[PDB]
């Protein structure tokens, strides 16, 4: 909201609707296995 | 049995022969709810106590309040009767008991013994923040209302329709010291959320120093010399020439131009008589300049707190009161009256009505032939009333703003409009030329049941007439208000609730530990301008490293190092724009903090001391706020652009394209 | 246009607006709902007649005792209003039913054993509505508020996008029932047409068809279109009928008759039905497509080819095509339904509902009610049937079925009440539309779903609970009743019907305590909208959108009534021309418009009514009767508030006020005022305190003998004439003979309250405003309730009040007043209280009044007469005692040393003690009337007695009065018959009172033997009439008196909703003087209005130094001793000011005499009328200061009562109306520290009573643990008022001044290590 609302949830830092999910590891990233329900976002790094 | 003593443990809830009564519970009957019967709201009706409404009081004193007489017998009578039998003017408690029992004039100057410096308590009862709860000392008054300090009242926010403040008498002197030490009067003068001398003029006091510094143009004596601002005194006390007039008086301003020597410097000033007069009250230290302009509500606040900065805590305070007595001085003798016969509205007003009109009337016309559709309709009409509406401002604004020309030392000079409206809306004290442009300009479009718009502004003044019509526009502003309030209040509770719940035992129990870390502090350069610096940040807490300046190897801040007004005023000599603060999270400390992690803004200025619980104070300090919550960019930023880490690339008409995410454009 | 009234004073009428409503009686819409409730009509009129009727005849099962309605009647007023408000005695009437009780025949075919005819029955008694609408029961009138809840009908609903939660915009339904039970309806755009019933879970819609019995091909045979399939030679074709092209795209190239209508591509919209209904074309080729993807309706197999693949209601597919189109049907009638409009709701349904006769729906409607246990058969068909069908069960009627059909657009919008069943369906059809195409859903705020709870409408709530309540016990005693044996007053008692009535109109929710301190502050508490009540919209549900504002509500719903915080859309009151629409509405009063002619027929309509019809408004610029200056006019088309052509209007609204209540049309110039401050202003005007000197408002709107008229608290005259004697608690009346009664003459009397107590406990008098000698006129005053002035509503008092910042003593809500106000004592209120007593046998020993009094000398019997109760106006103060009250001791006490001595001293040596009803500590005052109850059954001793002869003698006096006037009048027929028997005139003037004889002397002594019949009864009232309660016998309630005056701290304000507190009422000597002398009054902040805007009342300001400034002219002219003809100089002037509003001249009337009585009245001002919205001008304004002596602007340079100089720029000047409230630091200073605390718990005893200390909350803990005070903090919470013996283990250190304590335990602290003690941890810290 930008009140009370989202400072509340804030303090029970609750995890969103469809939350953006964040790079894992440094390294190339690739796909794998299509829409089964989930797909494969291999991350596999370099270093 | 064992169980039958807990409660009846988990059994069955065990009754007596033909009574249904599940027996005697210990358990809760030492504990209960919201802990136990004491540490609840359940903390009976103290002692040493009286609860009432409270009442003004202008000749009331920096360091103390006003006590009723009857509530005086009520809560002195211990002290008077340990007195009465420690020199010697009753036989026993007993005897002294029928000496009260007639309020013998003796008993009287026995209280006023245990009153002359006896410090007292008050908190309100609507207090929820720490900033309700002050020591003051008693004066005899013969009524029924406590009479309290004025420029105290607006941090209370206790206002005069029904507050009941609780008196609670410090009766050990440890409560007593307690008082003059951290709660006294003139021991709170800061906010502990924020360094400023949190107790800002409102709106009386402001007009009453808002009348006396003011320049205009005609005025009597206008021009001749003193030698003295006393003089001066004496010289509107009796009349003789107008309180504008610029007069050259010799105002000996100083300046701690030493490390405590404040060295003088007598200087001439053409100067208007009530800015002369301002003068006698301002303690020496603080320049003239800042008392050479037309008032500021913003810089009559940061005075005090300059005032705090350059002279010092003492000098703040005891000036601070004196402004207190001439704010209702010269306030009277304003007179600043308003009725109807003193408004003014411009018939520019219903002339750009006409011109508002025409518009909208046409833009109807084409969605009847089928142009433009509803909501393109919709949004049109709006944005046309709102620049209507500026319009109207940059009406009765600028009448309003220098209108009045008087003839002096040429044709007709003018003077920016002594009109008391204006004279609000410039001092800071209550005039919202917003508020008040509703109220003699077009009110505008208020909000609709839904939580949008009705798309109708409310075209007729409160100064002039109102409809039924425009009447039910605003309706659902009114129930809008209330609502959100009624209710924030309920949930801003259980928001410190769940403040205090969460820092309970955090105490700043050391000083220096072992870490030479803490985060990094930047302004939030964000958008357009650049909003919070680096140094209203980093303003009053312990630099974390060494810190180089934009000068290669020059350190400017050695790593411990307190930074307060003068080193923020060095950290702004130079462009430094990002520096490291050793942060609590990041303290070594175990179970505690250290003051070197902490810093020094508090509800003073100086270092936090080991002894200092602050998990709770943050949560009150934090928790206050709680009712008060709720294409195409062209930058208007004139600087150089810089490219931070965005390839860029030029192709056919030379356009600088963009083939990264991480476009970040600065200006440098 | 006058009457005596107008030539005691005049009020200027002002108005410019053609007004046509005759403001009816405020209470009116009480009672005239109360009178179609109870009232004889056994034609069917729908109220009581129409209610016995739907419950009669009432008889159960087999026992032959089938009980009729006749009629009734209503026995008298038990008591006069007065005696119910100084006993506390309910004012109601014996309801006595005339109950036609017949039994029959035994297993006959109903032949008559006994037509008794039972009359008079006592069914308890009905509270009867004083008119005033008011219910004097126990102590003061308590009144019938009424309420609001969903209006008896259909509803439909919305809740699009957040109750949809995926975006899908929701439409669904509802049937609000009229008695019984819920019957919702679903339509979601998941496709789904449903029933939630009763209340419980969503049902399918077919659930209910399927329990009729109900066929598949009786089912699908009402609802949609069948659509007519033709194989003619092997070819497929369609019937094509457009109407069903409604929602249907064009896949294959729409061929008709060769051409091609439809090219592939674009939807039949609304174009293509044109042209194919241009010439009717029904007979149309299709390939595959359009086919394959229907459903069948009959039974066609394949009967050339020879498969089973087809039977009842499938679809087609890909395989099986190969043998379906080959095989070649005539006539294929299948279903339709298309995916844009006609949604295949009850399709899908029946596949939703698993039954398909009546048993299986019978078991989960069940299911619906009691989930997981099995059903029966039989007791299912009694279930369902008896829901919703049965007549003992569900109705609707004419309400319920009128909103029904209405919002269906029938007739039958009067009828049956159970459910008929093609209307049931047809609510379906129209959900249908509502999920498609047409049909809208009705908002709750629209008064749609909205029903107004009437005083006689409610009654006839908790009066049905009474007549099943008690008939439980009665239908079944008509069982139990064989021949001679049932009779009125065997089966139905009193209690039944007692122990409900009270119940809700002595103390509930919708019937409470009415707030008595103003005139105006009644009649908005008993004249009230509440939104919450018995099944109402409450705060717990209802949430913000049930509290918003509607449009429809234009005259009717005055937004400003209602407190201020969380509370402030369910307590939103009335509009005073407003009235009570049957069905539960409102009668909006309007004016019908015959185009572009005005005429003053008033119409009364509702909000859905007005939706229809175009409406004027009344605030415009109208001319000569009706002849509208502009071309346009504001006409509310159907909502929307659009400019039209003048000759559309159908009405126009009647007055430019007709919007708001009471307290905000009695203040002006709201046409300035903001909204808030406008609800600030209307909270106190409720809170109008009640002052001695009730001086009415100079510049009010003309409403103010409006007060008076439709309140009850002056003595009103039924007939006019001259008074004949007057004192103070009578007012005996001769009446004129064109309105004389020719039954006993006519003197009438009317009995004045002196000096007693209300629900605030506040004092109320009517002062007799009418004195000795003076006529009146069928309409005139008598007497002044509190706050008023010759009736007019006279709350406070107006003042110069003044606008300049002064020393502090006005910041921002901090008001400054001159000493003269309490130096004068003007603003002074009277606290008259009631302290209740208890005496006459306590278990323990029967109770004797002081009797045995110890403790205590002589000294305090100097008050306690030869009975031991105080005086007859004593000034009892801090710990003295009211009245004596003794109790006997007990046997475990009694020592043996003085158990012997007891049995010797005496039969009552040291068992009666001294535990009287003191008078409460803290409180001075006088102690006025005593309010005895002797033992119901003995009398008291000699005071209670004393009270009685008291009341004898007061009494006496009276009835004498209408004897002697009466019996004097004959006397003169006696002396006139005296004359015909031989005259003996003056014979009789010789001879004492006692010399056609038959006939007047014999009624000489009837009036006497009335005279003495009259007094007996009036003491039969007298001497028995002290019934206390059982248990109680003796009951003593005091009333005191103690005024409490104005003093620095009591909160004041205005109306325009300027609030403050008195900060310090400064002397007169330090009060800003004009250049003529006369001090300021007033002394207000000025700071606040440009935030505030509550600039009306800076216009009140400079208008009230006008109103006032005419008073000063009179008032110097009177000085002089002028002539009729100087004032009357000025009265034209102040006449014709200086505008053309119609004054309405008179000098036809007494302009020399009836206006020298007004010279006298004027002189300190002149009460003026008018109107807010269109009344007063700023051009007329101004005039009238010019017309006065007074500045053009309205601000003078004062001189400071403390300097003496001119306060530069002049400032604001003039008079404003103020008005206190009720808001008094008796009730707010309460200070406690040291004292007695409770026995059940620490916690102190009192409150915001006796002993008020600081209940100190957990948050302000929390603020002491934000500051450094913890040491402090624990003394707070331990040593203070919580350790039960640290306490006392400080009062005593205290008297030694030894401020130094030792770590102490919270000992319950020592309690809870006992308490793990006996658990398996334990307390032993070592070292």
């Amino acid at each position: 909201t930008g009140g009370l609302p989202r400072v509340a949830d804030l303090f029970e830092a609750r995890r969103p609707k469809e939350p953006a999910i964040l790079a894992e590891i440094s390294g190339i990233v690739s796909f794998g296995k299509e829409t089964k329900g989930k797909r494969r976002l291999v991350i596999t790094p370099v270093d | 049995a064992v169980d039958a003593l807990l409660d009846n443990g988990r059994r069955g809830r065990a009754i007596t022969g033909s009574n249904k009564r599940p027996l005697k519970s210990l358990a809760d009957m030492i504990k209960g709810k919201q802990g136990r019967f004491r540490q609840n709201l359940l903390g009976k009706r103290v002692d040493y106590s009286g609860r009432s409404v409270i009442t003004v009081g202008p000749y009331l004193r920096l360091h103390q309040c006003g006590l009723p007489k009857k509530m005086a017998l009520e809560l002195f009578k211990p002290f008077i009767y340990g007195k009465l039998e420690l020199r010697g003017l009753a036989t026993t408690i007993k005897a002294a008991k029928k000496m009260v029992e007639r309020e013998e004039a003796v008993v009287w100057d026995i209280l006023d013994e245990v009153i002359r410096e006896h410090p007292v308590l008050l908190n309100r009862a609507p207090t929820l923040h720490r900033l309700g709860i002050q020591a003051f000392e008693p004066v005899l008054i013969e009524g029924k209302a406590i009479q309290l300090h004025p420029l105290v009242c607006a941090a209370y926010n206790a206002d005069f329709d029904g507050d009941q403040m609780a008196v609670h008498v410090p009766l050990t002197l440890e409560a007593q010291l307690e008082a003059r030490a951290l709660m006294m009067s003139t021991n709170n003068i800061l906010s502990p959320a924020n360094g400023e001398p949190i107790i800002v003029p409102s709106q009386d006091v402001v007009l009453g120093l808002y009348y006396m510094t003011r320049d205009c143009v005609n005025a009597k004596g206008e021009g001749m010399v003193l030698t003295g601002p006393k003089e001066a005194e004496r010289l509107y006390r009796s009349g003789l020439a107008s309180l504008h007039a610029r007069v050259k008086v010799r105002i000996t301003e100083y300046e701690k131009d030493a490390n405590g020597e404040l060295v003088a410097k007598t200087s001439l000033k053409d100067t208007t008589v009530g800015r002369a007069i301002l003068w006698m009250i301002v303690p020496k230290g603080l320049p003239y300049s800042i008392v050479n302009q037309a008032l500021g509500k913003k810089a009559i606040s940061k005075m005090l707190n300059t005032c705090y900065r350059i002279l010092g805590l003492k000098p703040t305070v005891i000036f601070a009161d004196q402004i207190m007595y001439t704010g209702f001085a010269y306030a009277a003798r304003s007179g600043a009256s308003v009725g109807i016969d003193d408004m003014v509205i411009p018939e520019k007003k219903h002339e750009i009505i006409s011109e508002a009109e025409a518009e909208v009337a046409e833009i109807q016309e084409q969605f009847q032939s089928g142009l433009v559709t509803a909501g393109e309709r919709y949004n049109k009409v709006i944005d046309i009333w709102a620049a209507a509406n500026d319009r109207v401002s940059k009406a009765m604004m600028d009448n309003l703003q220098t209108e009045t020309v008087i003839n002096r030392d040429g044709q007709e000079e003018k003077q920016v409009s002594f009109n008391s409206i204006y004279m609000m809306a410039d001092s800071g004290a209550r005039g919202s030329a917003a508020q008040i442009r509703q109220l003699a300009g077009m009110r505008g479009l208020m909000a609709k049941p839904d939580g949008s718009i009705i798309e109708t502004p409310i075209t007729a003044n409160f100064r002039e007439g109102l409809n039924v019509l425009q009447y039910f526009i605003s309706t659902h502003g009114a129930r809008k208000g209330l609502a959100d309030t009624a209710l924030k209040t309920a949930n801003s509770g259980y928001l410190t609730r769940r403040l205090v719940d969460v820092a309970q035992d955090l105490v700043v129990t050391e000083d220096d530990c072992g870490t030479h870390e803490g985060i990094m502090m930047t302004p939030v350069i964000e958008g357009g301008d650049v909003k919070e610096p680096l140094r209203d940040r980093v303003l009053g807490r312990v630099t974390a490293e060494d810190v180089l300046k934009p000068g290669t190897a020059d350190i400017l801040v050695p790593r411990n190092t307190l930074l307060h007004e003068q080193w923020c005023d060095l950290l702004e000599e130079n462009s430094v724009d990002a520096v490291k603060v050793r942060s609590v999270v990041s303290c070594d400390t175990d179970f505690g903090v250290c003051a070197h992690c902490y810093g020094r803004d508090l509800a003073r200025g100086h270092i936090i001391n080991k002894g200092e619980a602050i998990g709770v104070i943050a949560a009150q300090s934090i928790g206050e706020p709680g009712t008060q919550l709720t294409s195409s960019i062209q930058v208007k930023n004139k600087g150089s652009i810089k490219l931070s880490n965005v390839k860029s690339v030029v192709n056919s008409s030379g356009k600088l394209v963009i083939t990264s995410r991480n476009t970040e454009l600065k200006l440098i | 246009v006058y009457s005596y009234t107008e030539k005691k004073r005049i009020r200027k009428d002002f108005g410019k607006r053609p007004q046509v409503l005759d403001v009816p009686y405020l209470l009116s819409i009480q009672l005239d709902s109360f009178q179609k409730f109870i009232e004889q009509d056994p034609e069917g009129q729908y109220g009581l007649e129409a209610a016995f009727r739907s419950v009669f005849p009432i008889q159960s099962y087999s026992g032959n005792s089938e009980l009729q309605y006749v009629s009734y009647r209503l026995g008298e007023p038990v008591f006069d209003v007065q005696e119910c408000q100084i006993r506390g005695v309910t004012y109601s009437a014996p309801l006595r039913v005339k109950l036609r009780l017949v039994i029959y025949e035994r297993e006959a075919p109903e032949g008559t054993v006994k037509d008794i005819k039972e009359q008079e029955v006592y069914m308890g008694e009905i509270p009867l509505m004083t008119d005033n609408g008011t219910f004097v029961i126990n102590g003061t009138e308590r009144v019938i508020v009424s309420q609001l809840h969903r209006s008896p009908g259909v509803f439909f609903d919305s809740d699009k996008g957040k109750t949809h939660s995926s975006g899908k915009v929701l439409y669904n339904a509802r049937i609000i029932p009229y008695r019984g039970s819920w019957l919702d309806f679903e339509f979601d755009p998941k496709d789904n047409l449903f029933v939630r019933i009763d209340r419980r879970r969503k049902l399918p819609a077919t659930i209910i068809l399927r329990a009729l019995n109900y066929t598949t091909e009786q089912i699908l045979d009402l609802f949609f279109e069948k659509v007519i399939f033709e194989i003619r030679d092997n070819k497929l074709q369609m019937e094509l009928v457009p109407e069903r092209l409604r929602g249907e795209t064009a896949s294959f190239d729409i061929e008709a008759n060769g051409k091609v209508y439809v090219e592939k591509g674009r939807r039949i919209t609304a174009r293509h039905i044109r042209q194919l209904e241009k010439d009717d074309v029904k007979l149309i080729e299709v390939p595959v497509e359009y086919i394959a993807g229907k459903v069948v309706a009959k039974d066609y197999i394949d009967e050339s080819t020879g498969e089973l693949i087809c039977a009842a209601n499938m679809e087609l597919s890909l395989d099986l095509l190969a043998k379906l189109s080959q095989s070649g049907h005539k006539r294929i009638e299948t279903l339709f339904t298309n995916d844009l409009d006609h949604g295949p709701y009850i399709s899908e349904t029946l596949r939703v509902d698993p039954t398909n006769d009546r048993l299986s729906a019978l078991v989960e409607i069940y299911r619906m009610m009691r989930p997981g246990e099995p059903p029966t058969r039989e007791a299912a068909e009694s279930l369902f049937e008896n829901l919703f069908f049965s007549e003992d069960r569900y109705d609707l009627s004419a309400v319920g079925r009128m909103k029904f059909n209405r919002s269906l657009l029938r007739e039958e919008i009067e009828g049956s009440g159970i459910l008929s069943k093609d209307d049931i369906i047809d609510v379906m059809k129209k959900l249908i539309d509502i999920r498609n195409g047409k049909g809208e859903v009705d908002d709750i705020d629209h008064l749609g779903n909205r029903r107004i709870r009437s005083v006689g409408e409610m009654a006839e709530n908790q009066f049905r609970v009474g007549l099943v309540r008690v008939e439980r016990a009665v239908k079944e005693r008509l069982s139990l009743g064989d021949l001679d044996t049932l009779m009125p007053q065997d089966m139905i008692n009193a209690k039944p019907i007692s122990a409900a009535v009270k119940e809700f109109f002595g103390s509930s929710q919708l019937s409470q305590f009415m707030d008595q301190n103003n005139p105006l502050s009644e009649i908005t508490h008993k004249r009230r909208i509440s939104a919450l009540g018995p099944g109402g919209l409450t705060r717990e549900r209802a949430g913000f959108e049930v509290r918003d504002v509607h449009p429809t509500h234009y005259g009717r719903v005055c937004p400003i009534e209602t407190p201020e915080g969380p509370n402030i859309g369910l307590i939103n009151s009335l509009s005073v021309y407003a009235q009570t629409n049957e069905y539960g509405f409102l009668e909006t009063p309007y004016r019908k418009v015959t185009d572009g002619v005005v005429t003053d027929e008033i119409h009364y309509l509702s909000a859905i009514e007005e939706g229809n019809y175009v409406i004027a408004q009344a605030n415009s610029n109208l001319d000569e009767e009706g002849h509208f200056v502009e071309d346009l006019v504001t006409c509310r088309s159907k909502g929307e508030s659009s400019l039209f052509s003048r000759d559309q209007v159908d009405y126009m609204d009647v007055s430019t006020q007709q919007v708001v209540s009471v307290g905000a049309s009695l203040i002006p110039f709201l046409e300035h005022d903001d909204a808030n401050r406008a609800l600030m202003g209307a909270n106190m005007q409720r809170q109008a305190v009640p002052t001695l000197r009730a001086d009415k408002p100079l510049v009010g709107t003309g409403m103010e003998r409006a007060v008076a008229v439709d309140s009850g608290v002056t003595a009103v005259a039924k007939r006019g004439g001259v008074v004949q004697y007057v004192d103070a608690s009578r007012i005996v009346i001769k009446v004129n003979e064109d309105e004389m009664y020719p039954g006993e003459a006519g003197i009438d009397i009317y009995n004045l309250t002196k000096y007693t107590r209300s629900n605030q406990n506040t004092c109320i008098n009517q002062m007799p405003c009418v004195s000795l000698g003076e006529p009146v006129e069928r309409g005139d005053v008598l007497a002044d309730g509190p706050s008023t002035d010759l009736g007019e509503l006279a709350l406070g008092q107006n003042m110069r009040v003044a606008f300049m910042p002064w020393n502090g003593y006005n910041f921002e809500d901090s008001i400054l007043v001159s000493e003269r106000v309490v130096q004068e004592d003007r603003f002074t209120t009277i606290h008259i209280q009631e302290l209740a007593c208890v005496s006459r046998d306590t278990k323990l020993g029967p109770e004797e009044i002081t009797a045995d009094i110890p403790n205590v000398g002589e000294a305090a019997l100097s008050k306690l007469d030869e009975s031991g109760i105080v005086y007859i106006g004593a000034e009892v103060t801090g710990g003295d005692i009211l009245v004596g009250k003794v109790t006997p001791k007990g046997e475990t006490q009694l020592t043996p040393e003085e158990k012997l001595l007891r049995a010797i001293f005496g039969e009552k040596a040291s068992d009666v003690k001294d535990s009287s009803l003191r008078v409460p500590n803290g409180v001075s005052g006088t102690v006025i009337d005593v309010q005895v109850f002797t033992r119901d059954g003995v009398e008291k001793d000699k005071r209670a007695l004393e009270i009685e002869e008291m009341q004898l003698k007061q009494a006496k006096k009276d009835l004498s009065e209408e004897l002697q006037i009466l019996e004097a009048g004959l006397f003169s027929r006696i002396r006139a018959v005296l004359v015909a028997g031989g005259v003996e005139a003056e014979k009789l003037d010789k001879l004492p009172r006692d010399r056609q004889l038959e006939q007047l002397a014999e009624q000489y002594d009837e009036l006497k033997h009335e005279f003495e019949k009259k007094l007996e009864a009036k003491r039969r009232k007298i001497t028995q009439g002290d019934d206390l309660a059982p248990g109680v016998l003796k009951i003593v309630k005091v009333y005191l008196a103690v005024k409490r005056r104005i003093q620095p701290g009591d909160k004041m304000a205005g109306r325009h909703g300027n609030k403050g507190v008195i900060s310090k009422i400064n002397p007169i000597e330090d009060m800003p003087y004009d250049e003529n002398g006369t001090p300021v009054d007033i002394v207000l902040n000025p700071l606040g209005v440009p935030s505030r805007m509550n600039i009306g009342q800076i216009l009140e300001t400079h208008l009230g130094m006008a109103a006032k400034g005419i008073g000063d002219k009179i008032n110097a002219m009177l000085k002089q001793q002028q002539e009729v003809a100087k004032l009357r100089e000025f009265i034209q002037r102040a006449y014709d000011l200086g505008a053309d509003v119609r004054q309405k001249v008179d000098l036809s009337t007494f302009s020399d005499e009836e206006v020298m009585r007004l010279a006298e009245n004027l002189r300190k001002g002149m009460p003026i009328a008018t109107p807010v919205f269109d009344g007063a001008k700023e051009a007329e304004i101004k005039e009238l200061l010019k017309l006065g002596d007074l500045p053009t602007s309205g601000q003078i340079r004062l001189y400071d009562g403390r300097t003496g100089e001119q306060f530069e720029r002049p400032v604001t000047v003039g008079y404003m109306y103020m008005l206190k409230l009720n808001h008094l630091v008796d009730d707010k200073m309460h200070a406690r520290s040291t004292g007695s605390y409770s026995l059940v718990t620490q916690q102190p005893l009192g409150g915001k009573a006796q002993f008020g200390g600081q209940r100190f909350g957990e948050m302000e803990v929390w603020a002491l643990e934000a500051y450094g005070a913890a040491y402090t903090l624990q003394e707070m919470l331990t040593v203070k008022s919580d350790d039960v013996n640290g306490r006392t283990k400080m009062y005593k250190n205290i008297v030694d001044g030894n401020h130094q304590m030792e770590p102490g335990m919270p000992e319950s602290f020592n309690v809870l290590l006992k308490e793990i003690r006996s658990l398996g941890i334990n307390i032993e810290l070592e070292d």
